[PDB]
């Protein structure tokens, strides 16, 4: 019994008042739902973004997902120092979210429309892509750099 | 522990943009022939220059 | 499979650095097979160098063939292809 | 609940009887303690779990130093935060990683 | 030119009404900014001229005696305070536009370039100087974000 | 309690707000004189005495207006329903589906409350003539197309598909996609092959147009 949810929304581990060195006192929780934070009154939704990837491109939309990807590399490295050219991270959002939805660089990831056998193989992966491949009688063509 | 979690890290980005290259249209495209980007970063530059 | 007329074009008129390199090499390999070269040696007998010197001078008898990704291709000559 | 009976200290369990009364006996063992117009509670306190204030900062507390930063031209800071660790082979120095007091950009000078 | 999406010309009132925004709009904003700067130059000076009371010609002249030179009345001293401040000769402008411009077209991405390699080294070499521990200011004490 | 009560009545009107404002850039005869509704003026017309919202007179005409019925020949009226119970049923997107094609309806919103039955997309998809788009009260109280990481989608009619296909020499396969099912897809009811022009900005780079195709 002293456990059950009474208020506020059952995915939200804790929230915290932030202050942007200013007299503005900003929330952000720590939490997986963006879309009921969205919605709740007094937050506006115009300006409210996660830092999840994925919860930002089911919400919002892949264009928006791939803004996000591109926010969250270029901060991840610029609390770092790594002062990269964003034009590398835009490309990067880009062949990343091109197919219209979110796809990874993780080896389920790659196989989003390469077909290319012998890249997969050499990547990760070997004996099963190869017998897949085999078996399917896939036609891949030679293009690849790999 | 940084060096190969970070060593595979490069080579996967690698593999996923292993074969984008400008074409002479100036477009950014696949070994597929697939568009990715219209004009690369949406201004032709080359941050090299 | 269809040639753009030279007339109109809309490829770069600028050589890039890849065309530069692989001209450079086309013609130092054409050189070491004993190619007739069209610049003045000087007592240079290295075929890159005087491929190099060649392309000082614009007198490299190759010309760039650039294909389109619509399957389309321009040709551009070295000489007309400015640095 | 929580409870044992007096003759062989086992644990105390509510059971429904004939007329449904809601007797504590204990397994194992003959003991029938009847509710009799009895009440039986446990109750046990938790926790007030008070507000918390403004994360805001406690920038005050980190160690400064006289660095300009490189974005000196868009904001003129002479300090930086800094920390220093050895993220090389042992034979190279260390490594300080700066962030400015005026813009907030980082940067590691080595 | 600003072609519509379908081919057509924007009728100078739909200029930048953001639905005909296409490529060429990073050249045409380079092209603004240099006249802007170019400007910022020319008041400069023009404010120098009309801090010396002569006339500060900002726009260009309309009258009748448009002609002559309005710097005649001036007695030949603050003409040569201004020109010993300020002298922004033509052939300076010109040069300046030229080295602009050859930049500008020098700076655009080649053909065949291997970019996205280019960008998958770019953002792979930062990855290696950085900690995988997360590693903070002692003192911060705010939320330990990966 | 009357907290619940005011919150359903806020909430309700703010999603109204939202598929006022999508039916509105999807292009149709709707303007700010219905789009900004007082939440007041709008509880004093759709809530009535005892202080219930009813969500059956909400249900509202909406027609192309003339720029949109120029550039896009084929589009005719919409109607924007929104459902009262909370587990929709057969018969509830039956008669839905009766009114539709009794009226001769090109396209039809369904906003229902809560959930949707397992069996309704069995039944939803069989329509010939007009098209169903299915949509949650709770998931357009705020409009995405408004959120600052969101860039203008501009969808292109079959014309400036086939002018961009050949300004770039391409086929559809070779554009980037947007998925079916995608939050902005089916705000502005792209359908499969239909090329959207989108307006993104970039901080280093000015503003600058891509495009993307519906599967
Ligand atoms: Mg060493
Ligand atoms: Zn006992
Ligand atoms: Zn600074």
């Amino acid at each position: 019994l002293p456990d059950v949810v009474v208020k506020g929304l059952p995915d939200i581990s804790r929230a915290v008042i932030n202050i942007r060195d200013d007299g503005k006192r900003e929330l952000l929780v720590e939490g997986y739902g963006l879309r009921d934070v969205m919605c709740t009154d007094g937050v506006i939704g115009s300006r409210t973004t996660t830092n999840h990837v994925l919860e930002v491109f089911s919400v919002l939309g892949i264009e928006a997902a791939r803004y996000s990807i591109i926010r969250e590399i270029n901060y991840t490295m610029s609390n770092h120092g790594m002062s990269v050219d964003p034009r590398h991270i835009q490309l990067l959002g880009d062949v990343m979210t091109y197919k219209g939805e979110v796809l990874g660089i993780t080896r389920f990831g790659l196989s989003k429309m390469r077909d290319s056998v012998l890249q997969l193989a050499s990547f990760e992966k070997t004996t099963d892509h190869l017998f897949d491949a085999a078996f399917y009688m896939k036609k891949d063509a030679v293009e690849g750099v790999s | 522990v940084k060096t190969a979690e970070t060593g595979y890290m490069s080579r996967r980005l690698m593999k996923s943009l292993e074969d984008l290259s400008c074409q002479y249209d100036n477009t950014v495209r696949t070994s597929a022939n697939g568009i990715v980007q219209f004009t690369y970063g949406g201004d032709g530059l080359d941050p090299l220059e | 499979e269809k040639a753009i007329p030279k007339d109109q074009r809309a490829t770069t008129p600028y050589m890039t650095k890849y065309e530069r390199a692989r001209i450079l090499g086309t013609r130092a390999l054409q050189i070491s097979m004993n190619a007739p070269v069209f610049v003045d040696l000087e007592g240079e007998t290295d075929p890159l160098r005087i491929a190099m010197k060649e392309l000082a001078e614009k007198k490299i008898p190759l010309v760039i063939r650039r294909y389109l990704p619509d399957g389309s291709f321009e040709d551009w000559s070295v000489e007309e292809l400015i640095v | 609940m929580l409870s044992f009976c007096p003759s062989c200290n086992n644990m105390l369990l509510i059971t429904s009887g004939d007329s449904g009364v809601y007797t504590l006996a204990c397994r194992s063992c003959p003991y029938e303690f009847p509710i009799e117009g009895i009440e039986i509670y446990d109750r046990k306190k938790l926790p007030r779990k008070e507000v918390d204030d403004v994360l805001g900062g406690g920038w005050d507390n980190v160690d400064q130093t006289k660095t300009q930063c490189p974005n000196y031209d868009t904001c003129g800071g002479e300090s930086a935060y800094f920390f220093q660790l050895q993220i090389r082979s042992a034979d190279e120095p260390m490594t300080t990683f700066y962030k400015c007091v005026n813009c907030g950009h980082r940067w590691k000078e080595n | 030119v600003r072609y519509d999406n379908s081919g057509c010309l924007v009728k100078r009132e739909d200029l930048n009404k953001a639905e005909y925004v296409d490529q060429y709009d990073a050249e045409r904003d380079f092209y603004h900014s240099l006249r802007e700067y170019i400007n910022g130059k020319a008041t400069a000076l023009a404010n120098l001229r009309k801090s010396r009371g002569m006339l500060g010609l900002l726009e260009p002249p309309a009258k009748e005696l448009q002609g002559i030179d309005p710097d005649e009345t001036v007695p030949d001293n603050v003409k040569t305070s201004v020109s010993q401040l300020y002298r922004i000769s033509e052939k300076s402008v010109r040069k300046f536009l030229e080295i602009a411009l050859f930049k500008y077209r020098k700076a655009r991405l080649e053909p065949g370039t291997a970019i996205g390699a280019i960008g998958a080294q770019s953002i792979g070499e930062p990855g290696t100087q950085m900690t995988l521990k997360t590693f903070h200011f002692a003192g911060v004490a705010s939320m330990n974000v990966t | 309690m009357d907290q619940e009560n005011e919150r359903n009545i806020s909430r309700l009107w703010r999603a109204f707000r939202t598929v006022k404002e999508m039916v509105k850039d999807r292009g149709y005869f709707i303007t700010q004189e219905e789009v900004e509704l007082p939440l007041e003026d709008f509880k004093a017309k759709y809530c009535d005495s005892m202080g219930r919202p009813q969500r059956k007179m909400m249900s509202f005409q909406a027609n192309p207006t003339e720029e949109s019925i120029s550039k896009f020949p084929d589009m005719g009226s919409l109607w924007v329903e929104f459902c009262d119970e909370p587990s929709v049923g057969v018969k509830t997107m039956k008669t839905f589906v009766i009114h539709i094609q009794e009226k001769n309806f090109q396209t039809g919103i369904f906003v229902y409350q809560n959930n949707i039955t397992p069996s309704a997309m069995k039944l939803v998809p069989s329509i010939p003539p007009a098209t169903i788009e299915t949509f949650n009260e709770a998931a357009l109280v705020v409009n995405i197309t408004h959120h600052e990481l969101v860039p203008k989608h501009i969808r292109l009619s079959s014309d400036e598909k086939r002018e961009l296909l050949k300004r770039y020499r391409l086929k559809e396969s070779q554009l980037p996609r947007i998925q079916r099912a995608d939050p902005v897809a089916l705000y502005l009811g792209l359908k499969r092959g239909e090329v959207v022009k989108i307006i993104r900005k970039s901080e280093t780079s000015g503003r600058y147009a891509s495009y993307r195709i519906c599967m």
